[PDB]
């Protein structure tokens, strides 16, 4: 029926749209721009949690407590650095209206400290409740210790969220950047991502089950078209190859007369 | 005191050019005179036609850039006679009727691109054509035996007043900031005739525990050509590179001399050079010139020369710090005039 | 390659005849205008006698009631004749100069 | 086939100030692709004029060249006393580069 | 603008001589060294050019693939390494010097080093 069809093909198309942006993103004439250096590393977290989802799937089709060894322990990590990284490019965002040593404190929020939090929910399996391998569908004794940084991510969030509309409304009210192509274009972005994103998590953690699962299954792909196919900067510089592609094809594809002479002049 | 003809293949038209070549300024060109010879009991179609036109050969079809027509007809309905104009007029007689051209400012110059190791025949690039036929009708048809097809070249020289010398300066810092990699360059002139050596004094000092590999130094020439859409190209005309290396805290100063030649890029297509008459090899099409704030929707190639210095660091994967310095290299200005051909003929 | 092969001319005495003939290899006499061109003691080669297929007998103003001109298609030559400052060479194309020019010969009036 | 360029005038004796022609047939037809080239004895050529028609910077406003047809020449208006040499023609329109057979100049 | 060379030895039928022509104040890209053979007491005659820019050689008729003429860009000389010579090549060579692009005539010309053999 629908529920296994359909749920392996909503993460189908997420790696590939993500792995087409990161092809693009990796080598540009903006390969190391800052703007850039967030939304790669996101696209990152979302390949890697998606990756650990598909092969969790296949291996319960095939069937090892080895084999799910390697597939969960990267799936909780995903997760939890989904939102973990979600709130950095959120202060990105506030810094920018409000590099250097910043860039340092951002990787510490996505791939630093919240590893420091799923190690210990990996830790304790031979201490207690094995139970073969990881099912999540147990007593909550060992719920809510990697529930409450992305519950955590997803409150602060809000409280940048809050702030940024007030602040880019204010602005926006005398000149400013009214229309600019630089931060209306990022808050244009983040203005859905964050909410809608937010909402999802709080709202189902407390046919309804089944509504729930292709909902993450696009998150991949609408994070992917929002920050790279919908981005007019990379579109320009995508139409400049495209055209250099088709001249360079238009100029080389395959498919009596008396000689000049002279005479005198008079002077 | 010496001009140029070009007979009809049935010999009852020729029309005398007095020069090849034409000098564009920065928003004057200029026009372009000579006569055109009919014999008696030929003109019963009672109607002379002289069309100056520039075409785009690509592939193959000829896009038709702007289109000039001029009526040398007996009854020719001022256009006052140039000196050289009136000396042909003299000596030929009153069966001579001359014509004159106005081409517009602001037009691209006669460059054609260098065919590859593929040869197609016809040279791809921006050409301006003379020819004169005789008819009943402008819509009536023109056999290539019955008229003439004399090409000219559009051409620019180098300004008598040099502008100020190329400088720039860029500073990139990853992941480690404050002692900032100070790199900059400049050139003797930023007019630079065609041969002469292209001499570029590079200071880098190095505070950084990162270490400098060795530094790249190329000349890339532009080549604007768009004929549907725009498509900028990029050619490597003159590379050389030195294994000197730059140690953390120190000082580096050197000096690299460059010269843009075509002996060893005969091999590399793409590569745009200046008009050829039938067979000819130019030397390394200049640049175009443009009138400051003018439009860039000029459909054909527009060839631009600049220099660029990279130097890639070990990292400790391997980044380059880049700074381009852009660069004018034009032909002088003549004094008699251009030889339009290998002045040694083998 | 066309084969401007002209003759005739030499010592010329006042009010003598001298025939000139020309014969033109590889080129149509159907349709052209032919010249005659003659040079000076000096430079700047000038017209004396234009005549087409048919008729029109064109003559340099100074050289009118002085010379004769006469043409043949079907032997494919041209002809000229003189009867009576004149001494220079002389040159044969039609009236557009579309052929190349040759050595020719010269004439001596005494 | 190779082009051979001759020069009638050999050698003449001239004196100071008179009008001196010295005149070089070509066999082949040359647009304008003459040079002219002086030598004192036992001294490097110097060039006079190129292209049959135009003046190189420093030579003398006195010397001048005309073309009229194919035997090119060169003109001297008054014979400076240390003007005597040996003037060769030559051609750069072709492959050969012929030079021509030399004119002495003596006082 | 000035061109030095010295081109000194005696030469024996069957040998080789390379002569050293040193270029200051111009570039050979920009500049076509030519070579120029005056017999003593007769007229000029052209036997080699090397045109840099272009990389076009050039051989006189009688001393063609007999003669090997090069340039460098580090010192800005021209060498002509002559080998096999004949009876007939006695006489003084030049360096001359034109211009590669619109092109002049000779316009500098070499010392003159003398050749006997
Ligand atoms: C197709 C290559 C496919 C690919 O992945 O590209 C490599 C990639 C993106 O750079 P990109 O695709 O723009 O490719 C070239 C690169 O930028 C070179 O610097 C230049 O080539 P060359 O060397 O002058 O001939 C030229 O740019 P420019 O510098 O001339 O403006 C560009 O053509 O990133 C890096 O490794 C460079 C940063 C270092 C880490």
């Amino acid at each position: 029926s629908s529920f296994q069809v359909m749920y392996t093909v909503g993460y189908s198309l997420s790696l590939g749209a993500l792995l087409l942006a990161l092809a693009i993103l990796g080598g540009l004439s903006k390969l190391h721009c800052t703007r850039n250096a967030i939304h790669a590393n996101l696209f990152a977290s979302f390949v890697l949690k998606a990756s650990s989802v598909l092969v969790i799937d296949g291996l319960l089709r095939t069937r090892a407590v080895a084999g799910c060894r390697v597939a969960a322990v990267f799936m909780q990590y995903g997760i939890v650095a989904n939102y973990c990284w979600l709130l950095v490019e959120g202060l990105y965002l506030h810094n920018l209206l409000g590099e250097r040593s910043f860039f340092s404190l951002y990787l510490g929020i996505g791939w630093g400290a919240p590893m420091l939090f799923v190690v210990p929910w990996a830790v304790v399996k031979c201490l207690f409740e094995n139970v073969q391998c990881w099912t999540s569908n147990d007593n909550m004794g060992f719920w809510w210790i990697l529930r409450f940084p992305v519950f955590l991510a997803i409150l602060i969030n809000f409280f940048i969220f809050v702030r940024i509309v007030q602040l880019l409304v204010a602005k926006l009210r005398a000149r400013q950047m009214h229309h600019t192509d630089y931060k209306f274009r990022l808050a244009k972005s983040t203005l859905t991502l964050i909410p809608l994103l937010g909402v999802h998590e709080v709202v189902f953690a407390f046919a309804k089950l089944f509504f729930d699962l292709f909902l993450s299954s696009f998150q991949g792909l609408l994070v992917a078209v929002l920050y790279c196919f919908l981005n007019k900067e990379v579109q320009s510089e995508l139409r400049r190859r495209w055209h250099r592609w088709r001249l360079g094809k238009v100029l080389w594809e395959e498919r009596e007369s008396c000689t000049t002479a002279s005479s005198s002049l008079a002077k | 005191t010496r001009v140029f003809k070009k007979a009809s293949p049935n010999g009852k038209l020729t029309v005398y050019l007095g020069k090849r070549d034409f000098v564009d300024h920065i928003d004057l060109v200029e026009p372009v005179d000579g006569v055109v010879l009919v014999d008696p009991e030929y003109l019963k179609e009672r109607r002379v036609y002289v069309t100056l036109t520039a075409a785009f050969r690509y592939g193959t079809f000829r896009k038709d850039l702007f289109v000039a027509n001029v009526q040398s007809f007996p009854p020719a309905p001022k256009k006052p006679l140039t000196r050289l104009q009136e000396r042909l007029i003299k000596k030929l007689g009153e069966h001579a009727y001359p014509f004159t051209f106005e081409i517009p400012p602001n037009l691209p110059s006669s460059v054609t691109l260098q065919p590859g190791p593929e040869d197609t025949g016809k040279a791809i690039g921006v050409d301006y054509e003379v020819k004169a036929f005789v008819a009943e009708n402008l819509e009536e048809k023109i056999h290539k035996r019955n008229s003439v097809r004399l090409v000219i070249e559009k051409v620019q020289y180098a300004p008598e007043r040099p502008g100020p010398q190329p400088t720039a300066e860029t500073t990139r810092q990853f992941l480690m900031s404050d002692k900032p990699l100070h790199l900059e360059a400049s050139l003797d002139k930023e007019i630079y005739y065609h041969g002469e050596p292209i001499s570029v004094n590079v200071h880098v000092t190095n505070n950084t525990n990162k270490t400098v590999k060795k530094i790249k130094i190329s000349v890339r020439q532009y080549a604007d050509i768009v004929l549907f859409n725009t498509a900028q190209y990029k050619v490597p005309v003159a590379m050389e590179e030195a294994d000197d290396t730059v140690a953390p805290s120190s000082t580096f100063s050197k000096v690299y001399t460059l010269t843009p030649f075509l002996a060893n890029n005969r091999e590399k297509r793409g590569l745009a050079l200046d008009g050829k008459l039938k067979h000819e090899d130019t030397n390394l099409a200049s640049s175009t010139l443009l009138r400051e704030g003018a439009n860039r929707e000029i459909l054909g190639i527009i060839v631009s020369y600049k220099v660029k210095v990279k130097l890639v660091v070990s990292r400790g994967a391997s980044s380059d710090v880049a700074v381009e310095l852009p660069f004018t290299l034009m032909h002088p200005k003549p004094k008699e005039e251009p030889p339009h051909r290998e002045v040694p003929e083998h | 390659q066309v084969q401007l092969q002209e003759s005739g001319g030499g010592l010329v005495q006042a009010g003598g005849s001298l025939r000139l003939s020309c014969v033109v290899s590889g080129f149509f006499f159907d349709t052209v205008t032919m010249a005659w061109y003659r040079r000076a003691p000096g430079k700047h080669r000038e017209l004396v006698a234009s005549a087409t297929a048919g008729g029109t007998t064109t003559y340099a103003d100074s050289v009118k009631d002085r010379f004769t001109i006469s043409r043949d298609n079907a032997k494919n030559t041209v002809y000229l004749q003189m009867n009576s400052e004149d001494t220079a060479v002389y040159y044969c194309n039609t009236f557009v100069r579309s052929l190349s020019w040759g050595q020719g010969t010269q004439v001596t009036v005494s």
